[PDB]
């Protein structure tokens, strides 16, 4: 009974949820029609769909999610596709015009009128739920319905709910690939304001899994459908632990205690361990004592960013299917004898682990393989910072001449706020300086 | 034995049995419905119960966790230390098969007499393929 | 079943002896071992079904159709 | 006829402790409907200590069963011998402690123990005679750890002459699996000594080495190490239950290993364990249980015993023996190596012999240690909460809570007592 909400806005996250509530629909028997099956069984106990679904008597199966965007055409081919009868046809939320890679256009002037719209199914979606224990929201930071939007969300859910961990999933800008010109201006703006309510907002890169997917999965020539089962299967390991059984399950509640040690050091990045095609999967042994020690590369990260140049604060290895207990252990033991997985000195612990009875799952025509195992490092290293030096220097040759401005203070947004927002991600980027002081 | 091979040529495959315990015999016994699932993928056995509305039993949807069930036990794992150790291959005599389970017949689980009245369509199918097993009857 | 009892005073278990009463540990234990293994009379103050019809004779003669 | 009250706290001692009665009934005669089906006659007849009797003969235990986050006593309900528990005795609430030692012992905690202690009082009343309480604490973290002494500094409010039973699995030199492992940990041993009378020392760190060169285990899971600690916690009560020839029931084994007040902290054994290979090219008696039981790596607990002395060692016997055997071999082991004890006093051996084997053996016997080495098991987490302390570290997550600072230096202060006391008689 305990629940959580799924809210998708933007135009990445409404994207990444087509491919993610797949997903969820396959673990367990749910048709995309949204019935269970009349002769086939897929094994299910009772309630393990009751997280993210709420069955209701008619032998429907109703999903918990809100998908709003205010350019109306990327929910109207979720409105027409084949999962047309899973959602409830008062959660799509629809716009009348762009964001247009503005913030001022989503935050402001646009977002104050849809905004009653979908905090009026939030309230709603909690009154059914007598267990609810967190937000999983899915944006993107470079654009401006993901952007500018999230923090009209976020500045308002914290003051109604007030302590309950918001855990928000955002596809991180690129160093050498980049598609909006304005980017680096948007960026920052939902981070001066959302790192005040989020708890722990992870972290996703489109260049490094363009990298990962041309050489585990030998794939070439990939699309953005290639990439959205790849961040499908991450949260979906994330919320295993409210679903299924094991020996040590990690569920909401403390990973605000396991992962956040200062209340401002809450951005952690995720790996996924046996990613392998089906022509290599079967060529080797695929036991813990080794994804383990893949999860520990520098080039099986979902982040362009080198770890190596940083300390780990605090890891979280969320084991998966055919796993015993020993076989973790010495292998963690395994870790801290290098001298290159540099922990640090304040933290002796660090390592958390979770095991659970289901194996990985597959969608059919899909590139992965057949696999027992998964596990599903995330961890809160020190090396991030150097990915925050970047887009502040991206920030500072813009402002260095005004340029592109005049399209943010013309719709309801002070010239003031550029300094201050660039004042803040010093005052955010000092503080990981400060921790690896000894 | 290929453990890789029958996991995937069995994955998600679930032989699916209706069954009554009738303990109306104890004290406060009363004929229950239970769900008995087969993996074929690892010859584990599951038991379910089937909560009624206004039943006046706590809804825990598990009678037994998936596992392994022996069928007969070596003389000596009388005195094996249960507590303790696992029932490992070199205690079990023979394991339940997917041959045990048949409609009409009890079986016997954990010292519970089971009777199967039922099998779902799959699991009907299933027998007749495998085993050239006539159509199964369902009794009321 | 002779000698099957227990001595009085026995601390330990005996099953099927916190229910039973009246008589003492000796003759109860035993139990509790085995289990674990014509007209009415005048005056009276009570009902006889039918007393609305009878006329004309006596209590003995009229209440020896209720048992017989 | 002399009962003992079982109670059952946190992730690690919910499931230890279901595994504990799988142990006890099955030396009894129950099978898991809850009826009796045994052989011999000597079950029956103490059969009440950790049972009731309930009408037709389901014979129910007498554990209580609380936790918050209820997917685990949904979860132990479901096993071989779950189903036979009294559903009134399973307590919950459902929002999980989150590994906080704040959530147990001060916020939600002062919600639900005024819900617990009145479920133990329904079975305290149906004891005749009750002389202790059980209880599986966790350490490793805050849902077994923080409301387990919210639960024994109540009930030690309530009953002040009563045996303590904790069987509490401690944190590990190896790495561990929790990173406010050390923050919690010296919170919940401020107040243990104070309440309890033992506190009997597990480490998984050891019980993956008993099993990997005695045992000689290949893959020894969760369900393997519950065994080894649930023999132990079923051998220390044998004296109560089963006839002897020198019976020591928990206050005998009280006034021997317990010299000055706060020197309780014991570790455990259990002696006939051999390999799967190797059991009928052993032979065992008397003189090589002795020798099975007095080297450092037949201790479930991860200290190195020969860095110090023990002050009172005990050690039951279960089995068809004679106690020239057994006496002559306890003056041996005191002689021959006497420099691993104390001086100051001559004897340091407590002798009880059963006269009942358990389920699958002819002898058997269960090793107890008060050793001044638990310094070392309590320099650890001394040495490695200090450094996650001036930087304050991890910690707004109490303070944020309803903790203080003030009593995270009035906690350290009495680690480094324990330090001092076990340090000073050596």
């Amino acid at each position: 009974m305990r629940e959580c909400i799924s809210i998708h806005v933007g135009q990445a996250g409404v994207q990444i949820g087509n491919a993610c509530w797949e997903l969820y629909c396959l673990e367990h028997g749910i048709q995309p029609d949204g019935q269970m099956p009349s002769d086939k069984t897929i094994g299910g106990g009772d309630d393990s769909f009751n997280t993210f679904f709420s069955e209701t008597g008619a032998g429907k199966h109703v999903p918990r999610a809100v998908f709003v965007d205010l350019e109306p055409t990327v929910i109207d081919e979720v409105r027409t596709g084949t999962y047309r009868q899973l959602f409830h046809p008062e959660q799509l939320i629809t716009g009348k015009e762009d964001a247009a890679n503005n913030y001022a256009r989503g935050h402001y002037t646009i977002g104050k009128e849809i905004i009653d719209l979908v905090l009026d199914r939030i309230r709603k979606l909690a009154d059914q739920c007598t267990g609810l224990q967190g937000f999983l929201v899915f944006h993107s930071f470079g654009g401006g319905t993901g952007s500018g939007f999230t923090s009209l969300l976020m500045e308002r859910l914290s003051v109604d709910y007030g302590k309950k961990s918001k855990l928000e999933f955002s596809i991180y800008p690129a160093p050498q690939v980049s598609t909006a010109v304005v980017e680096p201006y948007n960026s920052i703006l939902t981070t001066h304001t959302t790192l005040e309510h989020s708890d722990c907002a992870f972290m996703v890169d489109n260049e490094a899994i363009y990298d990962i997917c041309r050489r585990n999965l030998d794939i070439e020539r990939p699309t953005y459908t290639n990439l959205n089962r790849l961040i499908g299967q991450i949260v979906s390991s994330i919320t295993a632990s409210l679903r299924f059984d094991g020996a040590l399950n990690v569920d909401l509640t403390e990973f605000q205690t396991n992962l956040v040690p200062y209340p401002r050091i809450h951005f952690p990045l995720a790996t996924y361990a046996p990613v392998i095609s089906a022509e290599k999967a079967y060529h080797e042994q695929l036991s813990v004592a080794e994804i383990t020690n893949a999860c520990f590369e520098p080039a099986n990260q979902m982040v362009k960013c080198d770890p190596r140049h940083g300390k780990y604060m605090a890891c979280c290895l969320l084991y998966r299917g055919d796993v015993v207990p020993k076989d973790v252990n010495a292998a963690i033991a395994t870790i801290k004898t290098k001298r290159t997985i540099q922990f640090v000195d304040w933290c002796p612990t660090g390592f958390k682990v979770g095991i659970n009875y289901q194996p990985p799952t597959v969608v059919p025509g899909g590139d992965l393989a057949k696999v027992q195992r998964a596990v599903c490092m995330l961890s809160n290293t020190t090396a991030i910072a150097e990915a925050w030096a970047r887009l502040d220097h991206k920030f500072d040759l813009m402002y260095a001449k005004r340029a592109f401005v005049h399209w943010y203070v013309g719709e309801g947004m002070e010239e003031g706020e550029f300094s201050e927002a660039r004042e803040d991600m010093a005052a955010l980027e000092k503080d990981y300086e400060e921790v690896g002081v000894d | 034995f290929d453990q890789l091979k029958q996991f995937l040529t069995f994955d998600k495959q679930v032989l699916r049995f209706y069954a009554i315990w009738d303990d109306t015999d104890s004290l406060f016994g009363e004929c229950r419905h239970y769900i008995i699932h087969y993996y074929l993928m690892d010859d584990t056995v599951e038991i379910r119960e089937v909560h009624e509305r206004n039943n006046g039993r706590d809804p825990f949807p598990l009678l037994m966790n998936r596992q392994r069930m022996p069928k007969v036990l070596v003389e000596n794992a009388k005195n094996f230390p249960k507590c303790v150790l696992e029932i490992s291959d070199q205690e079990v005599l023979e394991w339940y098969t997917a041959k045990d389970f048949i409609v009409g017949k009890p079986l016997t689980i954990l010292g519970r007499t089971f009777f199967i009245y039922d099998c779902d369509p799959f699991t009907r199918q299933f027998y007749k393929d495998k085993f050239g097993m006539p159509d199964l009857p369902p009794v009321d | 079943d002779p000698h099957k009892f227990f001595m009085s005073g026995f601390t330990g278990y005996v099953p099927r002896a916190r229910f039973l009463f009246g008589s003492s540990f000796p003759v109860l234990t035993n139990q509790a071992l085995q289990e674990f293994g014509l007209g009415l009379l005048p005056h009276y103050g009570g009902y006889v079904p039918g007393y609305k019809f009878q006329f004309g004779g006596t209590f003995g003669h009229l209440t020896h159709d209720a048992l017989g | 006829m002399r009962e003992i009250v079982h109670l059952q706290a946190g992730q690690c001692g919910n499931q230890i402790g279901a595994k504990f009665w799988e142990v006890i009934s099955d030396e009894h005669g129950i099978d898991p409907t809850g009826t009796y089906h045994g052989d011999s006659d000597l079950q029956l007849e103490r059969i009440n200590v950790y049972y009731n009797e309930a009408t037709g003969g389901k014979y129910v235990p007498r554990a209580v069963l609380v936790d918050l986050e209820p997917g685990t006593m949904d979860s132990v309900r479901s096993g071989p011998f779950g189903q036979i528990f009294r559903p009134d005795n399973f307590v919950f609430g459902q929002s999980g402690a989150g590994n906080n030692w704040a959530k147990g012992h001060y916020t939600e905690g002062a919600e639900l123990v005024d819900s617990v202690l009145d479920v133990v009082r329904k079975e305290a009343e149906s004891c005749d005679c009750l002389q202790g309480f059980q209880l599986t604490h966790s350490l490793g973290g805050g849902t077994g750890s923080g409301m387990g002494t919210l639960l024994i500094s109540k009930i030690r409010e309530e009953y002040p002459d009563r045996i303590m039973n904790t069987f509490s699995v401690v944190p590990s030199p190896k790495v561990s699996d929790t990173v406010v492992e050390p923050y919690n940990a010296t919170l919940s041993v401020h107040q243990l000594v104070e309440n309890t009378d033992e506190t009997y020392c597990i480490d998984n760190e050891a019980l993956y080495d008993i099993c990997f060169r005695t045992l000689k285990l290949t893959t020894p899971t969760y369900g393997d190490l519950n065994h080894l600690v649930s023999a132990t916690m079923s051998g220390v009560t044998t004296c109560l239950r089963f006839p002897g020839q020198l019976n020591a029931d928990l206050r005998k084994l009280a006034v021997n290993m317990v010299p000055f007040p706060r020197l309780h902290f014991f570790m455990p054994g259990f002696a006939p364990l051999t390999s799967r290979g190797s059991q009928q090219y052993r032979a065992l008696t008397v003189p090589e249980l002795t020798q099975q039981m007095f080297d450092a790596k037949n201790m479930m607990a991860a200290c190195d015993p020969r860095h110090g002395r023990y002050l009172t060692v005990a050690a039951v016997f279960r089995g068809r023996m004679s106690m020239k055997e057994v006496d002559e071999q306890m003056l041996n082991v005191q002689n021959k190596n006497s420099s691993y004890f104390v001086e100051w006093i001559p004897n340091n051996v407590k002798t009880a012999v059963c006269d009942i084997p358990p389920r699958g053996l002819k002898m058997s016997a269960t090793f107890i240690g008060n050793s001044t080495a638990i310094q070392e098991l309590f320099k650890r987490i001394s040495e490695q909460f200090t450094a996650m302390f001036r930087r304050k570290a991890f910690l707004h997550w109490y303070t944020g809570e309803g903790m203080d600072e003030m009593e995270f230096t009035e906690a350290e202060s009495n680690m480094n007592d324990l330090v001092s006391e076990y340090q000073q008689y050596q």
